[PDB]
């Protein structure tokens, strides 16, 4: 039954047009019309694209209004960084930032100092990560020792993001799925 | 043993108590049941074993090292033979199957002097006296590595290390295989000093013909295939140069500073042509230096490819990082990760060539391999095994690399013994007359520690399905008169050991079986330390986990 | 307190070697009546639910998953033969079965230890290749009419002995075309070429030397018929190639958005007006086209055939002699291929194919098979696969041997005399090796239906007068020298099958431990 | 000032005291240039 599935569900709008010469037109353009679409979504979609380096006033604003978005239940994930700069995990986190926001448009990515964000909130306790989506706290998560803590890797950042729910699992734009095209050409020259 | 304890009776521990020499019982069943698997296995007569991952996945295993490693025990007493069986493959690499019977029965037979009122400290004590005592008798006994006029030795040090195999009746093809492999790929260091680096020779897992006819290449064998179908397989002509580079060869990006931002639309194409016309600037050089053969670590595009089908280059990709060092070291290249020099212009140089006599690609049952043979600066050697199937030569490729580690170590230490539990014999009887001399308790600590050497000797009788006490009391009798040999050579009765193809007591030294000394000394000193961190614990406490 | 998470309780002692040689026969029964003329077929229900119909050894072993470890060691054994050769594979196992068998009765009865077994073995192998070299002999290897009867050897077992005429010519028209000069023979099954085509006649089919491709072209206009084609081959895309760099165009005057699609559009018409540079007439690429470069190769008629794997981009480039080149600035006319023609589109219902035929001797070639099934296909393309397999041992080495179980049974008279001069305690298990060398003459008799008490006992009084070359019919059962009929194999087959049936041996008779619970 | 470097391997019988300051971590070999240094200068970089 899947095999079936594997050849338009498997393959994006580049590799859709492998199966063009072997596959029917009609069975194989009826389903590439539906695959642009949704990449045009993706492309209205992309309000982001940089770290917003904000101040409190605007954090209620910027944080949670666009958690609402369109409010079509539009809803915009927030992903808020509390930096610190004396913290060797903050300016981890912070390349985090800057790194998923070249790939992930359609997230908004925002940082803030800890100082000025919470009255007298312990230094100690931050970096802290807040995920806002429709003005709800969907993630409260503490310093990144569950993430591997001095060791984190971008790899363990987008698994992170997948498990909120801000990125689908079958993603072409994780690395997890994200193969190297020399991996694809050793396969096929064995198979 | 008989019934459980009582838990934590007025204790008030989460996980369980218990004390007394029940825990000191458990041990020695403890040690025993990990050392039945390895007394089968023992000496050439021992047959070997499978161990199946409940996957169907199987492997065919006669030596300790890895069946103790892959059998996942719970029990922490049994861990500590099990890193002993992982130590030991380490430094000496061979003996792994003994240490784990001679430190079980060290325990086994102590476990009589603990309820004799004999301290641990006192027993420890005394195996130790009766240690070094060995180890100079050891220094005394051992033979220096000449024997005649010609050498008439490395050909028999194979044999021990190839016995209890499946190839070990083709010892005597693999025996002059071994040897002409090692003596290859020396090397030199620290001033003089010879080294012999194990591992450096490549084991291929071919399949064909049979064991007997593995032909023996002299030089290095690379386990890769070629990139296109299009390029020449066989390159003939003296003086082949071999370039090694490491660097990023594929299309890649700028880094990841970099981010191309363009308004001039004009130049949006030179950008493009740019990055692609760079990386084929480097490989425009190596054409210039005339490089037939290049191998490279990290992929090869198709755009760098086209250039080596013109020019009739052997590019290979998929190389890996341990291999291409020996390939520099052997074809008399130097490793470059990036192509530079101290001033600023960017160019290569001739001299970081190798040069080697003749490529050729070879391909053996679904196998492609470049043979690469006749280095010019310094030899080099490659084993191609061939068997049935590849769990078959994985026992093969564990007797191949125990043999490299155990004539490793006779040219690095000429010193050598016999086999066939010749010197465990011979500590018995020296031991004996020493343990009456030192007077107090220490006696049957030496004496127990004397008759637990015994059981090698004796496992060689057992798995034979013969009869052992004969062949032990005619061992005993002959190393009995060592002792008394009464010099004036005809100091005879010494260096004889069990025969078990044909159930005789001769001579080792003509039989043509022997192993370094060092190996020896190891394994003792090692299989005591183990004994003596087993013996001095008392109380067990099991936290369960949260 | 278990101690091993691993099996901590044993199968040890004897028991074990029971379980293992009774597996060891297990496998040969299954696989006794697939030997001989006569044999018989087999069907395997794959958990995918890919249906095959088989009868040689390889296939049949490959596709049966078993849960006893001792019995997959030979099950791998048809693994190892058929990508050293490809032919002989079930001789193997029921040789090896017997050697196992024969062997049983000697640990039981005699206690004989396993390693004086291990010895006699050797002596016995090294006997069997020594008499193996005395009875075979050589023969003329450019004669193309006695190649013709060797194929035809192991092509009786199979179903295709019916067409046996036509299959020859199909084979050894393939794989002298392969073949070149230079271990003297060093042409490889990967070049050859083998495409079913369901539907037609088996009949009617020919060697062409080409590339059959399974596609159509991209745009009507172009022409299906090329007097004088000339192949060019690439692996740049003819669409645009998008930069791995990511790069942002910010536009904020007006003219900056028509350009860069015009210079797509002069990038793509410069790059075709190098494609012209050599004036080619069919261009082969293997990734995507665009829809705009097509126009432009129009006015130069440059079939253009897309998304070509990587393996038929080397065989079209050893056919007609074309370097694969990946840009398109470093063509030149030595580049292009030549000496190719009759470049014709047959039209078929089902997919388009395109033939191609020649006027670095490197060649390559494409055999269409036609049938009635998918499965039988498989069955016909295996067979081209042993038609092959038994020809390039005869052109390897000039050394070749008789077959039929006479080769088999020359080993045991000679070894059954050797035995008796041997002497001593390995003399008892030296007698087995003699003795498993019978099943081979027995399983054809039996499967021939005949009775091979009787017609056994003659073949060893027939042997004793001192000839070689007396058979065992396969069809009728007859003591008939084999020089009339002409069954003849290679000698590599026999002394393949005899060191792996010995060394299989001697991996299976030193276990006496089975243990489980692993999981690495 | 008195460190204790546990390193796997060999037996207690091979414990000395080092004169000078020895080091846990192994070099990195990724280009393996020098082997063996003798009257060497040390410098202690904490930069990238
Ligand atoms: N041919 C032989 N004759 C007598 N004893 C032997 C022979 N070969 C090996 N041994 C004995 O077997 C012991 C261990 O053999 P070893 O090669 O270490 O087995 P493994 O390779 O399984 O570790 C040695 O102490 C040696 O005395
Ligand atoms: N008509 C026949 N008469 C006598 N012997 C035959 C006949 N057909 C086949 N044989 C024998 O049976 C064997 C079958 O070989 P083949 O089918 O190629 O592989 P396998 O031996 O693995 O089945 C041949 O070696 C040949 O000697
Ligand atoms: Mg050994
Ligand atoms: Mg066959």
């Amino acid at each position: 039954a899947k095999q079936h599935e594997n050849r338009l569900e498997d393959k994006d709008l580049s590799d859709l047009e492998e199966l063009e010469d072997d596959e029917d037109e009609d069975f194989l353009e009826a389903y590439k019309i539906k695959r642009l679409n949704e990449i045009r979504k993706l492309q209205e979609r992309s309000k982001f694209g940089e770290v917003f380096h904000i101040n409190k006033p605007e954090y209620n604003k910027e944080v949670t209004l666009a958690s609402q978005g369109k409010k079509d239940d539009g809803g915009v994930y927030v992903f808020v960084h509390l930096s610190l700069q004396s913290k060797l995990q903050s300016r981890i986190l912070s390349h985090l930032f800057q790194s998923a926001a070249c790939k992930f448009r359609e997230i908004k990515f925002v940082e803030i100092p800890a100082n000025r964000a919470i009255e007298n909130y312990p230094e100690s306790n931050c970096p802290t990560l807040i995920v806002y989506y429709r003005g709800e706290v969907i993630k409260n998560m503490i310093t990144l020792l569950e993430l591997g803590g001095n060791n984190s890797k971008m790899e363990d950042f987008e698994d992170f993001m997948v498990k909120v729910g801000a990125v689908a699992e079958g993603d072409n734009r994780l690395i997890m799925n994200r193969d190297d095209e020399e991996s694809r050409e050793e396969r096929k020259l064995h198979y | 043993q008989l019934f459980n304890n009582s838990r934590s009776d007025t204790l008030f521990l989460g996980g369980e108590k218990i004390s007394g020499d029940d825990i000191r019982n458990q041990n020695v069943l403890a040690t025993m049941a990990v050392a039945n698997v390895v007394k089968s296995s023992l000496g050439p007569v021992g047959l070997d074993k499978m161990l199946v991952d409940d996957i169907g996945d199987f492997t065919v295993t006669n030596d300790g090292a890895t069946i103790l490693s892959l059998l996942d025990v719970q029990h922490p007493a049994g861990k500590i033979l099990v890193e002993l069986a992982q130590q030991q493959d380490r430094e000496i690499g061979d003996g792994t199957t003994s240490v784990v019977i001679i430190a079980s029965e060290l325990l086994k037979r102590a476990n009589e002097l603990v309820k004799n009122k004999i301290h641990p400290t006192t027993i420890i004590t005394g195996f130790r006296v009766a240690l070094r005592e060995a180890i100079r008798f050891i220094n005394e006994v051992l033979s220096t590595s000449v024997d005649t006029l010609g050498k008439e030795t490395l050909i028999n040090i194979a044999k021990t290390s190839m016995s209890s195999k499946i190839i070990g009746a083709d010892s005597d093809f693999f025996s002059n295989m071994v040897v002409d492999a090692l003596l290859a790929v020396k090397t030199q260091n620290s001033k003089g000093e010879i080294k012999y680096p194990v591992k450096a020779v490549n084991v291929l897992k071919a399949h064909g013909k049979s064991a007997t006819e593995s032909l023996l290449v002299p030089g290095y064998a690379l386990n890769c295939t070629v990139a296109s179908q299009a390029m020449p397989k066989r390159i003939a002509g003296g003086n082949v140069k071999i370039a090694c580079l490491d660097l990023n060869l594929q299309k890649a990006r700028m880094a990841m500073g970099v981010q191309i931002n363009i308004d001039d639309p004009e130049q949006l194409e030179q950008i493009r042509k740019r990055e692609a016309g760079i990386v084929l600037e480097r490989v425009k050089k190596i054409i210039d230096a005339g490089a037939q053969v290049v191998l490279t670590t990290k992929g090869i595009d198709d755009l760098c490819l086209k250039e080596f089908v013109e020019a009739k280059i052997m590019g290979v990709r998929r190389c890996k990082k341990e291999d291409l060092r020996r390939i520099a070291r052997a074809t008399g290249a130097t490793l470059v990760s990036s192509m530079s020099n101290l001033e600023g212009e960017e160019t290569f140089e001739s001299s970081y060539l190798g040069l080697c006599d003749e490529v050729v690609q070879a391909k053996f049952s679904d196998d492609e391999c470049i043979l690469i043979k006749g280095t010019s600066k310094h030899s080099s050697s490659s084993i191609i095994l061939r068997g049935a199937n590849d769990y078959s030569l994985d026992e093969m490729e564990r007797s191949l690399h125990d043999s490299l580690s155990v004539v490793k170590r006779t040219l690095e230490s000429g010193n050598v013994v016999p086999g066939g539990g010749c010197v465990e014999a011979a500590l018995n009887i020296y031991l004996d007359n020493f343990a009456t001399t030192v007077g107090s308790r220490e006696q049957l600590a030496i004496a127990e520690f004397a008759a637990a050497l015994l059981i090698i000797p004796k496992t060689l009788a057992v798995n034979a399905a013969k009869d052992s006490s004969e062949l032990v009391a005619k061992l005993r009798s002959y190393h009995a008169a060592s002792q008394m040999a009464k010099p004036e050579k005809r100091r005879s009765y010494r260096n004889y050991g069990l025969d078990l193809i044909r159930g005789k007591i001769v001579d080792e030294i003509h039989a043509g079986v022997l192993e370094p000394t060092i190996s020896k000394v190891k394994s003792l000193k090692s299989a005591l330390e183990a004994c003596v961190a087993i013996l001095r614990i008392d109380t067990m406490i099991t936290v369960d986990p949260e | 307190v278990v101690f091993m998470n691993a099996s901590q309780e044993r199968t040890t002692g004897r028991q074990a070697q029971i379980s293992n040689i009774t597996a060891a026969k297990a496998v040969a029964d299954v696989i006794r009546t697939c030997l001989g003329p006569k044999a018989m077929l087999k069907m395997l229900l794959d958990p995918m639910g890919g249906l095959v119909l088989t009868n040689d050894g390889h296939a049949i072993l490959r596709e049966i998953d078993v849960a006893h470890p001792a019995a997959k060691s030979m099950l791998e054994l048809s693994r190892t033969q058929d990508e050293e050769v490809g032919d002989g594979t079930t001789t193997v196992i029921i040789l090896a079965g017997e050697i196992l068998a024969q062997c049983a009765p000697y640990l039981i009865e005699k206690n004989i230890h396993p390693v004086i077994i291990i010895q006699a073995l050797k002596k016995a192998l090294t006997d069997a290749l020594e008499v193996i070299k005395q009875v075979s002999k050589p023969v003329d290897v450019e004669n193309d009419a006695a190649m013709k009867k060797l194929i035809q050897a192991s092509i009786g077992t199979k179903y295709v002995i019916h067409w046996s005429e036509k299959m020859c010519e199909l084979a050894l028209d393939a794989v002298k075309t392969v073949r070149k000069d230079l271990n003297f023979e060093i042409d490889i099954k990967r070049y050859v070429r083998v495409e079913k085509i369901p539907g037609g006649d088996v009949l009617d089919s020919r060697v062409l030397k080409g590339v059959l491709l399974n596609k159509d072209v991209v745009h009507p206009k172009m022409s299906r018929h090329i007097e004088n084609p000339r192949v060019v081959l690439l692996d740049c895309p003819l669409e645009y190639k998008k930069g791995e760099s990511q790069t942002n165009i910010e536009i904020e005057k007006e003219e900056d958005w028509n350009r860069i699609l015009q210079i797509e559009e002069e990038q793509v018409q410069l790059m075709c007006e190098q494609i012209l540079a050599v004036r080619p007439t069919l261009v082969i690429t293997e990734k995507g086209v665009s829809d705009l470069a097509q126009h432009y190769l129009l006015k130069g008629g440059c079939s253009v055939l897309r998304r070509v794997k990587k393996s038929d981009n080397n065989r079209i480039a050893r056919v007609t002699g074309a370097t694969i080149v990946n840009r398109v600035e470093d063509l030149k006319e030595s580049d292009v291929g030549t000496n190719c023609g009759l470049f014709k589109v047959e039209m078929i219902g089902d997919e388009y194919f395109s033939f191609l035929d020649n006027c670095g001797l490197q060649k390559a070639c494409t055999i269409m098979l036609r049938g009635g099934s998918k499965d039988i296909l498989n069955e016909i393309d295996r067979n081209l696969q042993d038609a092959m397999a038994v020809a390039r041992n005869v052109m390897l080495s000039p050394s070749l041997s008789p077959g039929g179980g006479a080769t088999e049974m020359a080993v045991s008279v000679k070894l059954a005399e050797k035995a008796k001069q041997l002497e001593g305690i390995q003399q008892w298990p030296y007698q087995a090796v003699a003795d498993a060398m019978e099943c081979i003459p027995r399983t054809l008799i039996q499967n021939a239906g005949g009775d091979p008490i009787r017609l056994l006992s003659q073949l060893r009084a027939k042997h004793a007068q001192g000839n070689f070359t007396t058979g065992i019919d396969g069809d009728k059962g007859k003591i008939v020298d084999m020089v009339s009929y002409g069954i003849w194999e290679p000698e590599v087959i026999k002394q393949q099958s005899v060191k792996t049936a010995i060394e299989s041996a001697c991996l299976l008779l030193r276990v006496d431990d089975i243990v489980s619970g692993v999981r690495k | 000032d008195i460190r204790l470097v546990k390193k796997v391997g060999g037996t207690i019988d091979d414990t000395e005291m080092i004169d000078g300051v020895v080091l846990t971590q192994t070099a990195i070999k990724s280009a393996g240039g020098p082997t063996r240094k003798e009257k060497a200068k040390i410098g202690l970089i904490q930069f990238q």
